This record gives C-alpha cells, structure tokens and sequence, in this order.
RNA sequence: GAAGCUGAGGCCAGUUUGACUGGAGGUGUUCGCCAUCUCCCUCAGUAAAAACUAG
DNA sequence: CAAGACCAATCTTTACACTCTGTGAAGTTTTT
DNA sequence: CAAGACCAATCTTTACACTCTGTGAAGTTTTT
RNA sequence: GAAGCUGAGGCCAGUUUGACUGGAGGUGUUCGCCAUCUCCCUCAGUAAAAACUAG
C-alpha cells in the first residue's frame, strides 16, 4: 500500500499549527523568502541554509519523518536512505576484477523541478488546499523548493542543505537509477550509487569499463533529464581501485573475492595525533595543528573562568575527535564481521589502532581528574 | 566447510538477506509467512538454474529495482586439497582440476601459489546468478562445465 | 473474417510457416510426425503471452538463429464498423475505441478517413512476438492494453 | 546431423577424377595458378574467371553442391542460398515504420581466409590427405581460395566469381549475422541482409535507426572480423524508403501493414521498349537503344547467311528479353499472391503491362512466321 | 594517414577564342533524382550464385 | 581512426591409494 | 555539443438499439 | 560557445634585483600522489542526510 496524502493528511500531521493561520483563513502559502534563508560558502560551493523559528524548517522536518520516509526507492541509492552507508557502497564491488567510477556535475543544482513535480504526484492526490487558487502538491512544494537569489534564471532549485533535499534528489534519480541499473545488468556490471557518486564494476575478464563506450552510453542515459558526466573524476583501473583512500583489490580470476582496506592516507591524520598524543605536546597545539578545531575568541559565553575554560574544552574536543574515530573504525570492524570483506592483516592494524586509541582515550580521561 | 555464505536481494520476500557461519545443524525457527520456505524456493530455483533447467524466473520483492541476485560462495578447500595433489591422478580428478582450479591458479605467480600451498589453505568460489527484469538470466561466470560441476 | 494470416519463424519445428486465406472449416491433415500439433502449442503459447501468463519460451527449431517470431494479424474490420459507429456508445465500445482503434485513426488526415470510410473497409492489426536466444520476449506493441484486449 | 568430410568423402564423391593423378602419387594439390584465373574489369570492380577444363573447376563445382549446401545458414542472409530472393530481404519489413540500409564496403576482398579456415573447420575432419605433407582442410582451401596477383600483400583472397565464393562468403558471416541479429532483437529491429547490403527497420514510433549510435553500434560489431561500413550508401528514413526502385511504404501507427511496389524508373526501360515496339521501330535499333545488346561483326560464326543471321538473331534477342521481363513480374505477382504484400493498384498496373508484354511477344511471333 | 568515385572516344546544345558540362515536361516531397501522372552515336568488354517460365 | 559485444558443434565429469580414512610424509532482377 | 534507451502506480475492459439481427439509412566518514 | 579548478594573507627554503612556487624518506606501480614499510604560522568561515558508541 503506497502512501498517499489529502487535505487532512497535510493539516492534521504535517502542518500542526505551521500553517495554521494559513489554513483558517484561507490564504495562500508563500514561497521561501530570502529572509528565511542563508547562504554560506564552502569552497567554490555554495549551501543555503534555513532559519529554525521558520515555520517552512518545522513543516521540512514533519515532511521528513512522515511523507519522503514512506516513498519506495532503488537499491542502488545507498545515501541518504534509513539503513545505507558508505561501506554498503563500496561492498558489492569486490565481487568485480574491473571497476570504474563516474561523477554528476552538480546533482542536486541540475535536478529539474518539474521532474521533482512528477516524480512526488502519484503519491500525493490531487485535489485544491487553498480554495481553487493553490493546489495541495503545489503548497508541499513551495515547502520543499526554493528560488536562488543569485540564479534567477532557473528559478526554483533544490539547495544543498534543504534537509528534505537529499531524499528528495533520491526520489527524483530513482527513474535513472532504474534505467542505469537495467542498462548494467543486461551488460552484467554490478552498480551501486552513493548520492551523485556512481561506481561500476565488472566480475569478468574483459575490458568493457574502460572503453569509451560505456562512458557514452552512460552519459547518453544521463542526458534524458539532463544531467551530466564529470569529466575529471573519471576514473577506470584493473584489480585495483581507490576510492576517497578505501581501496578495493581482486587479483583473482574467476569466481574470486576481493577485499576493502582503508589505506595509510587515510589514517595519517589519526597516526599523527597518536603520536603527538604520545610525545607528551600541549593539547591546544593538537587540535589546532591537526583537528583543525580551535577557540575563538568571540566564541567564550563568558569572562567568570576562562584559563579553564579553553582546557576543558580543548581537552573535550580531543576526546570527542578520538571518540569519533574509534566508532568510525568501530563500524569498519562491524562491517567486516556481518560481511567478512574487510582485509585480514588490516583488521589486525585496526585492532591495534583501536587499542591505542583506547589507551589514550583512558590517560587523557585519567588525566582530567589530576 | 561446504558453505561459506548464501546472499538474496530482491527476490521473493528477502531485500537484502546474507546468512553465513553455517554449523553441521542449523534449526530455522520463526513465524507464520517470515520466509522460511522462501529461503527453499531460492535455493532450490537457484539450482535448478545451475543445472540449465527451463524454469520460470522467481518474483521480484520490489518492481522498482531492475535485477535480482543470488550469490553462492562453495568452500572449495577440501577439494583443492583433494585435486591439486599429485596422488590422485584419476579422471574425475583430473576434470575437477581443468575445470575450476585451472584458470584460477593460471593467473597467481609462484609467490603467491607456494604462500597459498604452505599456509592455512582457504579457497572459495563466488557464483552469482541475476535475473533481469525481462526474464533474461545472466551469471558472474561464463562458464557451464563450472556450473554443471559445482 | 477472423484471422487474416499466421506466421512462424525459427519455433519448435517451423522454419518459415505462412498460413492465409482461412475458411469457415480448416481440416488439417497429414503424416504422424509433421507439426500438426507444434501449430497449436505455438498459437497456445502466443495467447499465453498475450494474457501476460508466466511460462517457458518455446524451443528454437534451430540454435543458429538469434530470434524466434510469431505473427498474428487480426481482422478488425468488423470490430471497426461495430465501434466506430455513432449508435454504439457503450463503455465497453469506448475501451475497444480508445484502445485499438485510437491512435491508429490519429496519423490519418481527413481524405484518408473519408477514404476510408466509404470505400470498401479492410482493417487489420499486426502483432509479432520475438522471442530472443535469453528467454526474453519482446512484443511489435509496447500497449499491454491493447494485447489484452486482442 | 552435421556434415563431415573424411579422406574418402574427398577421394570418392568430391574428386571424383580431378585430383586422382595427385592422390595415387601422394603429390600435394597445388595452388590455383594465374594461368587459370582470367582477371576480367567491370567498372571499377575486378572479376576473377576460373577455366572450365581445369580440374579446380569442376572440384569448386562438386564442392558447392555436395558441401557447402549443408552448412546450415543464418535466416537473416537471404542471398546465395537456396529459396532466398530479393522479395524475400525487402519483406519482413513491410511491418515496420522507420527503415534503415546500410552497406560493408568490398564484402568479397574484405574476407579473411583465416576466418574462412575457422569456420569449416568444425565441419571437416582433421586427418592428413597427403601423406604427411598437406592436410584436408587444406587441400580444399587450395580449391576454394585463390591469391591476387595484382594484390599479393593480401595473401589468399575470396574472389568475385569463384561458383563457390558466394556460399563461403554466407558461412563465414554467419558468427556476425547471428551477432547483429541478437544486438537488433534486443533493439527491436527487423534485420535483413542479401549478400552485404543490410536493411533494419524499426516497428515503433521511435527515431533509433536515423541516430548516430545505431551506425556507431553496428560498425562496432563488424569490426570485430575487420568489415567496414559503406558511408556513401547509408540511407535512414521514415514510412518510406526506396533501394534501387522498390519502393516499401507504410504510413500507418500501431500494428499496421506496409506495401511494397516497384516505381516507374524501375518499368521505365520495359514501358519504353513496348512503346518502341508499337511505334513499328526496327528490331536492331530496339535492340541497340535500350537493350545494350548488339551483334558484334567479330562473332559472326558462318558468312553463309548473314542478313537472316542478324535479322534472327535481333528478333531471338527480343523475345528472350520480353520473357525475361514477363517472368521477373510474375514472380512479383507469384510473391503477392504468397504473402499478400504489394500494392494492390501497383498489381493492377502490373497486370496491365504483363497483357501488354504477352500480346507483344504473340505479335513478333506471329510475324517470325511471315 | 584513413574514406569515397566512375569503360574509351566522337557530332550537336550550354560554359570557353578555344576546351570543358547535359540531351521530356508537369506535380509533390524526407530535397533523396526520391516518389507519381502524362508523353544523341560508335567501339570494346561483359565472372558467379539465387529467385522467377502469370492463372 | 578504433572499440566493448568474437556463432554453435565438437570428445566418458564421477575415487585413489601405502594410509580402510585422508588427499601426504540465348532471359530479367539483386549483391557488384 | 547531442542522442536512441524517458521508472512503477495510478481508475469497472465486457452490447446497443428502431433494426430480435446488424453496427445504419560537542564526534568521525561520505556526497560536497 | 561548451568543460574544468581552488578560503584571505605572512616568515623561511627553491625560481626572481625583485616577485612567484614546496616544507620525511625508502620501495613498487596501472605513473594515479596511486599503493606499502619505517620515521611551517595566523585569521575568517564552517548547511544537510545517513552509517557507526569494538567484543
Ligand atoms: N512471489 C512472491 N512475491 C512476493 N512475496 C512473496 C512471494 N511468494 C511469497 N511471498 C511472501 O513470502 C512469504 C511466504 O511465506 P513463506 O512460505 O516464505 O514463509 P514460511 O515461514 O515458510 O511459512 P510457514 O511458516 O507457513 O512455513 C509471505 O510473506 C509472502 O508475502
Ligand atoms: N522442442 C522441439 N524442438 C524441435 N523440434 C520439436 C520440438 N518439439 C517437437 N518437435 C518436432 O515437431 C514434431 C512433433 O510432432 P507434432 O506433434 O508437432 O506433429 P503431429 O503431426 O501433431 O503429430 P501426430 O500426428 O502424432 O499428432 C517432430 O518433428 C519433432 O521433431
């Protein structure tokens, strides 16, 4: 039974009292003004960010919970979604001999509007919220959507950081995840997605993923709603591939089983805060020089205590940082043990890492009570 | 060991379902309608595909995704240590070596052979069987005397 | 009329079979051994397909084609005054209108229509099943509408 | 059951007395030597002719209908064989609605002999004929291939016109008519091919045989044995299409029927000589104008009678191409009443000047005996 | 580099002071000489396979 | 220029030994 | 630059009339 | 036209008479900073969703 929402749905669940006035006195729900929303940089992106006494934040979040969770989705999509992660990307893959790994330019920019508009109409019925001027899927909308201030031209957009966004961008590429994921299958790849980043791998011995062709008829497929390919994160190699530093191998043939091992790169930093943690140096210069945390100064709440204030709360950071990276080798560990994929002489290296930063978890905890 | 690990996704009423760490005695309890027999039907299908039987494809739990997977990981350790050795000579031996072990010992070098042959030997063969959305039925090795055999 | 022609290509014992020009009575006769009755499980298999049942494809009389095709055109001339007539506005005449014979009178002008209409109709409706060497079928008419009602 | 060729299959049936000087001395079959093959020019195109005496001759000729006739074929080559005909390459795709042609570039050089080996090797015998010296499959290879003169860069080489060119050029294409033939079924296109000309045609409302990526495709797959795509003779058009004067027509949507009719440039040259013939012109300018037959004075084999030799010979002339004609439209006729077709007004006019060329011939008859 | 193209000449017309290009029109069109209606000569050289001899 | 997708047929696939258990020390038309 | 292949769900598909028959004239990591 | 790229500066080293480029090595490699072994400072600004709190 697919979910479907009517005018109570949307006034009893979903809107509570955000748009009560709204409702009572008939008037239109407006757009998201730019009062409401913030725009950060990060880097050459940019995020938009929505204020929380707002009630459009409340209403995204209701929306969240009740109506996006509900929708069906592709396998294939493994972010974003109740129960998908990284490691859940990277895993049907060492099954392959062959892997690549293809990119989409700005996805959650380029997602049409209109395509969010059909793809979110079957599950919504149609019907009149607002007397006959505005229409219920149009108000669900003009919660979820947004208009870019500095790109008028292409009018309402999806942001980065819309909360609903990415379940939304899931909903809306689950058409394309079907097609692709078809595509793969007659032509025997395994496929997986993890939000724009796609990545392709073949069990056989042959050559298919780093001919041109496949590149082609990928982004052929990717031109039916306009997406496109990212050309300089294309990345084809044979028995061995490195993704963000977690590295799948196959050396063997037929019918063998690769393994995933996070590499030296990817542990640099963890290495290195370790060892200045053994070297005895000053916790300030640690999570200024490494975790890239520091304190500023208009960030103090106030002037009572403060030569205690910067330790404790430096000596908290880096006990939230190594807490942090214990989970996270903690969930490479509890993937290995539900998968058994994980590299054997690398488990035995997290092991140890684990230990240590355990030990130093419980000196510096020790510590804090001298 | 026989069975390394038996994984369904999206076939009948499993998503994503892996088991593993068989035993000698393995007692399947639960509800009424949980998929008990379900785990039969795929195995059963999966082997009757195995042996290029004409049966019809099993159903898929979602239509939204466009394949169907059923991995078989054989534990070939015991049988590896019955052919590659040089005492058994025999013909069935011998079609059990040209068929599985052959072309999969071919590609390792002799480092990697004498550190298979010396340590704790342990060898597994992955088969995966997807079904398409059009009937059509695709294996992860190309093989049929390697399916027939196993 | 009912069945304009029948035709098989590359099916159980049919290499290229054409039958036309049925009658009120079809006596079909001939040696033991012939394919008198392969006709009837390959038009049995067609209807089977056409009410989108599960069954196996039939077999290819020869392995060193590719496709194996079935063609059944249907005689609609009846079906076609029955419906198209103003008196006839029943909902199951609607369906038979919106389904078969909408669209088709769609890429007709109006001289063609009119031509249509007053000179001496004769309507048919071709529809082919392709069945390829990995079980997959694939119909000349992606309407599963209009092979349900056929 | 498959055919196979043992030593006695060659000795007894095969040979017959060709090569039984070489098999009761054990001397190898030699190679088909220049002396045997005429180099003929027709356009651009070069034609080899085989000597009627030599043994290699009659050898091809015993080849070709105890041999190569059992090879099965692939349904889709309609040329060379045995109940394939032109009629039957431009039928199957009266049903569709877009139609495709496209042509390999020198089909008859372009053949390998090494793939010409491989695909009758499975139905031959691997045994020695000769001794120790020459093997079977070899010694018919010497029979069926030649090497060019003017080209002996190339090696051996399937020539234009060697009776049993035609056959091996069908078997050794059999691997890319079943590959093209899949690759379709799986597009949902109608495939046809006579000789190297290949027709598709696509039933559905769709634009995949004008795009780019169906040629890309194709190309792909015949590189796979070296063939070529013929860029001057791609033809793509939609619900008509006309290849040297056969006009196939279908204007209808779902599930309609296409007619198939010659035009009028293809009756151009039959209506022009009826029209001499009942404007009383002379036989010989009849003959010369639009026949292209004439009798050179060099082939004139008695001068005992000379003006009733040309003056028979002419009117012989006449009525072999007005048979020839007449025959050539009743197997058009014969073709429609078989599959119910052609146009049924083209029928009428095809009836028409079927009358007309029948009562022609009776009058030139009629006035032989005056 | 890859791709593609057509037998050898002689008057007459069109472009050239001196040699090169075509030898029914109408109509429509995907502009393909593609479709439909009506009504220049000479001389060489011309392999093979299949279909087809209305009813 | 160059490339994934390179027919379908074709041959005893059921155990060995030391180890009673372990696997090892003179027509038309088409292609042309 | 531009293009074939543009999810899977979602709603009474069984006869009409004049004509008894014919249909029509404060964490890590990833995306980023 | 289409594509792609990174917060703002200040000493020190390398290329420059006066401003720009990097701040472990070894080994292998598909040459990708990709993999494996051993051992610079400051100041801004930092949205969202999911996984993960060994046993
Ligand atoms: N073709 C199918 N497509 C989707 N779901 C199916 C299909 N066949 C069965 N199921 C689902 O699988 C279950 C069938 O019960 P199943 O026999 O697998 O369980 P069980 O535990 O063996 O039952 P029991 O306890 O009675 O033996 C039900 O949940 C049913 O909805
Ligand atoms: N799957 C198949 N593949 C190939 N050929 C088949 C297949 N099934 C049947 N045939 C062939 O078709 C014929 C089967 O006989 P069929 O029943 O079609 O004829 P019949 O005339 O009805 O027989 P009967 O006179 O006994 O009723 C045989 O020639 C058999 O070789």
């Amino acid at each position: 039974k697919m979910i479907l929402v009517d005018k109570v749905f949307y006034e009893k669940i979903l809107s509570v009292e955000s748009f009560k006035e709204n409702i009572i006195t008939q008037s239109a729900i407006p757009k998201i003004s730019n009062k409401e929303v913030r725009l950060i940089s990060s880097g050459s992106k940019i995020f938009y960010a929505i204020n929380n006494t707002s009630p459009h934040s409340h209403v995204q979040l209701r929306l969240n919970r009740f109506f996006l969770s509900h929708i069906p989705l592709n396998s294939a999509a493994k972010a974003f979604v109740r129960g998908g992660s990284y490691l859940k990307y990277l895993e049907p893959h060492i099954y392959g001999s062959s892997y690549c790994r293809l990119d989409i330019s700005s996805f959650f920019n380029n997602i049409s509007f209109d395509d969010v508009k059909q793809s979110l109409s079957p599950y919504i019925k149609d019907e009149y919220l607002i007397g006959t001027e505005q229409k219920l899927i149009d108000a669900i909308l003009n919660s979820v959507g947004y208009e870019s201030p500095i790109r008028k031209d292409k009018g309402m957009i999806i942001p980065m950081g819309f909360r609903t966004s990415p379940a939304i961008s899931n909903i809306v590429f689950r058409k394309m995840d079907l097609l692709i994921q078809d595509f793969c299958a007659k032509k025997g790849v395994i496929y997986s997605r993890y939000a724009d980043d796609m990545l392709f791998s073949n069990p056989r011995e042959s050559k298919l993923l780093m001919s041109d062709y496949f590149i082609d008829e990928i982004s052929s497929l990717l031109s039916i709603m306009g997406f496109n390919i990212n050309q300089s994160k294309y990345i084809s190699r044979e028995k061995e591939i490195s993704i963000n530093g977690y590295v799948i191998e196959n050396k063997g043939g037929n019918g063998s089983i690769g393994t995933i091992r996070l590499s030296k790169s990817k542990l640099n930093t963890v290495l290195k805060v370790t060892h200045a943690l053994a070297q005895n140096i000053p916790y300030k210069n640690i999570c200024n020089k490494y975790i890239k945390v520091r304190l500023k100064e208009k960030n103090i709440k106030y002037e009572s205590k403060k030569d205690e204030f910067e330790k404790k709360y430096y000596r908290d950071q880096l006990i939230n940082y190594l807490g942090g990276y214990r989970s996270y080798l903690i969930s490479l560990v509890k993937f290995h043990s539900e998968y058994k994929c994980v590299n054997s002489d690398f488990i035995i290296q997290i092991n140890g890492i684990l230990n240590d930063i355990q030990n130093h978890i419980q000196k510096i905890k020790k510590n804090r009570r001298l | 060991m026989t069975i390394e690990s038996i994984r369904v996704k999206n076939l009948l009423s499993f998503d994503d379902v892996i088991l593993r760490d068989f035993r000698d005695i393995n007692c399947i309890i639960g509800r009424n309608n949980v998929g008990k027999s379900n785990l039969l039907k795929v195995i059963r299908y999966f082997y009757a595909k195995l042996e290029n039987k004409k049966v019809i494809p099993l159903d898929f739990h979602t239509n939204y995704n466009a394949v169907g997977e059923i991995t078989f990981t054989f534990d070939t350790t015991r049988i590896k240590k019955i052919v590659t050795s040089r005492k058994n000579n025999g013909r069935f031996h011998k079609h059990i070596y040209n068929t599985l072990f052959k072309s999969s010992s071919v590609k390792l070098n002799f480092e990697e052979l004498i550190a298979r042959k010396n340590s704790t030997n342990k060898s597994f063969f992955s088969l995966t069987l997807t079904i398409c959305k059009d009937d059509s039925v695709m294996w992860s090795v190309d093989d049929p005397k390697v399916r027939s055999l196993l």
